[PDB]
């Protein structure tokens, strides 16, 4: 379980990070000609090179795909499943968080 | 003088029939569900504690009395399970 969400977290990052370029076009702009090569740039661009900058003609319209919310916080599931290799061979202190966080005052009644 | 009067009679009533009400628990289909739980983090942490807490009781052997022929079968029993501090 941790190892499939740590590459589910690595991917739900970038997509939220970078955003998904979208790019509309007219009808007219067939693949293989010189206002397809700049639509591809302006995609490969978005993501490589932020600091480019886009020049649209007015019947172009660039975006990112709206994802409509905030990424979910999965770390709290992820440590879950990552502390509860430990608990599975009867460690009855959190191995992953350690000392940091809220936690009980008589740390030393877990260690025994 | 006259022995027992009543037998050892079933826990049984109903669909209760010797404890157990639930078909998916009656049996030896039964003591596979059990055997699946051992695979669960969550089951093993217990058992590994309270296993480990019983097994840790400072286990000792009580004479019937404080006679030393009691006292001598007593120490007979702890020389054969070998009782010692750690157990």
């Amino acid at each position: 379980a941790k190892r499939a969400l740590i590459l589910l977290i690595n991917h739900g990052l970038e997509r939220f990070m970078i955003g998904v370029p979208t790019l509309t076009i007219p009808k007219s702009v067939r693949q293989g000609t010189k206002q397809w090569e700049a639509a591809k740039e302006i995609v490969k661009n978005f993501v490589q090179k932020p600091r480019h900058g886009i020049i649209l003609p007015d019947d172009w319209k660039f975006d990112t795909v709206d994802l409509k919310s905030a990424m979910p916080d999965a770390i709290p599931y992820l440590t879950y499943h990552d502390a509860g290799i430990a608990r599975a061979l009867g460690i009855d202190f959190n191995t992953v968080q350690l000392n940091m966080g809220v936690q009980a005052i008589n740390i030393g009644e877990f260690v025994s | 003088l006259e022995g027992a009067s009543v037998p050892v009679m079933s826990t049984s009533y109903d669909v209760v029939v010797d404890r157990e009400f639930d078909e998916l628990l009656q049996g030896k289909d039964g003591l596979l569900v059990y055997h699946k739980m051992l695979s669960d983090g969550t089951v093993k942490n217990a058992l590994n504690y309270i296993f480990g807490r019983i097994r840790s009781a400072k286990w000792y052997v009580e004479p019937a009395s404080t006679d030393p022929e009691d006292i001598a079968i007593a120490a007979f029993i702890h020389a054969q399970l070998g009782i010692d501090d750690a157990s």
